[PDB]
């Protein structure tokens, strides 16, 4: 019940890459381990305490389609140590590999996803970062889901405060919480808008707003609701029941977006239907 | 250009000659010099010619396609030849990241000198006006290509008293890859482009504007400073940016700064596009006559700044 690993644990390895709050290596500790480096290096004793309370909530997480949060660790600086996953992510295959998925596995990829983030979500944990970066193919089978939770080394502290600094990629990001105003932003209707996201990669084959090449016109015209993702770019050979589904999930005021459950069924649904 | 320059200008491309194929193990790393939302960039010696030049390298997961397109627009940045613009020895891609090689500006960029000088003297100011606005024009005339990232830190100075530009959007493919990047903190994008796109030149402008009052006050000014903020001589990006489109535009304290600064940065922080000043206004206003005139030493006004010997 007091989950932190020592040093000389953790054999860090090759350096791998940096995103919105860490940096990742891939790191030995009983088997190949993901190392994130976290961003916040000197944590205070206030900020401390509620890493170490939300590690405890997701270090209780088992799911086929999540993936393992072993630990952490503070003994060189204040990291994080996750399953290692193989094979590429979900955005490596759409955007750089382009891989040639058929609408059956392009729709199951969907199914599974939905999947991992209702239990997420049956647990009451907002992922807050859902992208396809952060969806990985393990086996070029089943759908993983890592870098969720952790609200608390996102945000630098005041000293007992905190403020979500917008960070991340703001393609996956639900209008609401681009504006930031909305005492809680990030709900479990601003994953189902990044999960709206997700499902437009999938059907689209693109990243959205492929015709702006502008990042603070995104922030704002998305913010300001002006700017929404042209769904005329779906694929012909892509199901309506989904392209309606994903028209549900992208809508401006998060009151309107279904949760999960609902979600989850309307893939299973169609995926019958075909 | 005049005699001193086209000295520098025909020196440095005598040096280029010396420089072949760009590979990475023709490098040997010497110190970082900075890092942004998106790149880092080290000082590193040519072996293959003993030429010392500064290595930006972007790591970006794009496909293979899309990033060979961009080694191949970058090398129009052969043709860029002007004392305004930093020099560019070559561009290539290794080991998951592209490369790009540029001349060493011993200086660094007006936003490290920005840090260690607290606020710019206005005398320096004009001389850093006239500087981009020239360079802007070169790139206006002689290329057809508009900058599109105008701010402090991509305008470069060196021990020479030089004041180049760089990171202009020469490669749109890279722009648009740099699109899916996080967001930053702070915007220079005039309000035109935050609803739209480019309007020529004027928004570049724009983007000058806010970094000459930036630099002028030592802070980034949206919002504008309090009240007893100014005597004494954290807001989210998108309240910045419905601050920049929704709400007048910043300005120069009354009391400190010429008349003339004041006039020059206002006109270039005209909301609307179309009546904000051109570059052949601007070339011409008084404020740049005045600075022209000028002998100012800006070369030891540098080194004086940064803790260098004369
Ligand atoms: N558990 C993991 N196993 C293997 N590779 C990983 C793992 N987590 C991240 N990576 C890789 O590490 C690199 C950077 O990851 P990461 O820091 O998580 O950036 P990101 O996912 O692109 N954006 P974000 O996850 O929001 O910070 C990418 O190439 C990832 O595919
Ligand atoms: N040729 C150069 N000579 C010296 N310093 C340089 C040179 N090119 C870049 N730099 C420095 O490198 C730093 C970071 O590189 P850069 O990629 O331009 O990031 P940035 O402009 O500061 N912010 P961003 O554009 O948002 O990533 C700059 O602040 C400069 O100090
Ligand atoms: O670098 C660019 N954009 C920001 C990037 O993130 C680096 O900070 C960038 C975009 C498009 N065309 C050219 C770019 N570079 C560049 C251009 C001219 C010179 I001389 C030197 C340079 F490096
Ligand atoms: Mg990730
Ligand atoms: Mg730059």
């Amino acid at each position: 019940d007091d989950w932190e690993i020592p040093d000389g644990q953790i054999t860090v390895g090759q350096r791998i890459g940096s995103g919105s709050f860490g940096t990742v290596y891939k790191g030995k500790w009983h088997g190949d381990v993901a190392v994130k480096m976290l961003n916040v290096t000197a944590p205070t004793p206030q900020q401390l305490q509620a890493f170490k309370n939300e590690v405890g909530v997701l270090r209780k997480t088992r799911h086929v389609n999540i993936l393992l949060f072993m630990g952490y660790s503070t003994k060189p600086q204040l990291a994080i140590v996750t399953q290692w996953c193989e094979g590429s992510s979900l955005y490596h295959h759409l955007h750089i590999i382009e891989t040639k998925f058929e609408m059956i596995k392009l729709i199951d990829i969907a199914r599974q996803t939905a999947q991992g983030m209702d239990y997420l979500h049956a647990k009451s944990i907002i992922h807050r970062d859902l992208k396809s970066n952060n969806i990985f193919l393990h086996e070029d089978l089943t759908v993983k889901i890592g870098d969720f939770g952790l609200a608390t080394v996102k945000s630098r502290w005041s000293g007992s405060h905190q403020f979500e600094q917008l960070s991340g990629s703001i393609l996956w990001m639900a209008p609401e919480v681009i504006r930031m105003q909305d005492k809680n932003p990030y709900s479990f209707q601003s994953d189902v808008y990044a999960f709206g996201i997700v499902l437009y990669e999938l059907m689209t084959g693109q990243l959205p707003y492929s015709n702006i090449n502008n990042r603070d016109q995104i922030i704002f015209m998305v913010g300001r609701g002006y700017l929404s993702p042209d769904l005329s770019k779906v694929r012909s050979n892509c199901p309506k029941a989904m392209k309606r589904l994903m028209a549900e999930c992208l809508k401006k005021k998060r009151d309107e977006r279904p949760l999960f459950p609902q979600i989850l069924a309307s893939i299973e649904l169609l995926a019958r239907s075909l | 250009l005049d005699e001193q320059q086209r000295k520098r200008l025909e020196a440095f491309l005598t040096q280029k000659q010396k420089v072949g194929e760009l590979k990475d193990d023709d490098f040997e790393k010497i110190s970082e010099l900075g890092a942004g939302n998106g790149g880092v960039v080290f000082k590193v010696s040519h072996k293959p010619s003993g030429l010392v030049m500064a290595r930006k390298l972007i790591h970006l997961e794009i496909k293979p396609a899309i990033r060979n397109q961009i080694i191949r627009e970058l090398q129009v940045l052969h043709e860029c030849n002007s004392p305004y613009i930093v020099g560019f020895y070559g561009a290539f891609y290794s080991d998951g990241e592209i490369s790009i090689c540029m001349e060493h500006m011993d200086g660094g960029s007006l936003d490290q000198v920005l840090k260690k000088a607290g606020r710019i003297p206005e005398q320096i100011l004009g001389k850093v006006s006239i500087a981009v606005i020239k360079g802007l024009t070169y790139l206006r005339e002689k290329h057809k290509i508009m900058h599109r990232d105008v701010k402090p830190s991509n305008i470069l100075v060196n021990s020479r008293g030089e004041i180049k530009l760089c990171d202009f959007g020469v490669s749109g493919q890279l722009i648009d890859a740099m699109a899916n990047a996080f967001v930053g903190t702070r915007s220079y994008m005039s309000p035109e482009r935050l609803q739209g796109t480019h309007y020529s030149v004027q928004s570049d402008i724009w983007s000058m504007g806010l970094s000459l009052v930036e630099m002028a006050v030592g802070r980034y000014p949206i919002p504008p400073p309090d009240a007893k903020e100014l005597e004494l001589m954290p807001m989210a990006i998108f309240e910045l940016l419905d601050y920049i489109v929704n709400e007048p535009p910043p300005k120069l304290p009354s009391g400190v700064f010429s008349l003339e600064f004041q006039d020059f940065v206002n006109k270039c922080l005209i909301k609307n596009p179309a009546e904000r000043a051109d570059l052949k206004q601007l070339m011409v206003h008084a404020f740049i006559k005045r600075s022209d005139a000028e002998e100012v030493d800006f070369a030891g006004w540098l080194c004086s700044t940064i803790g260098l010997n004369q």
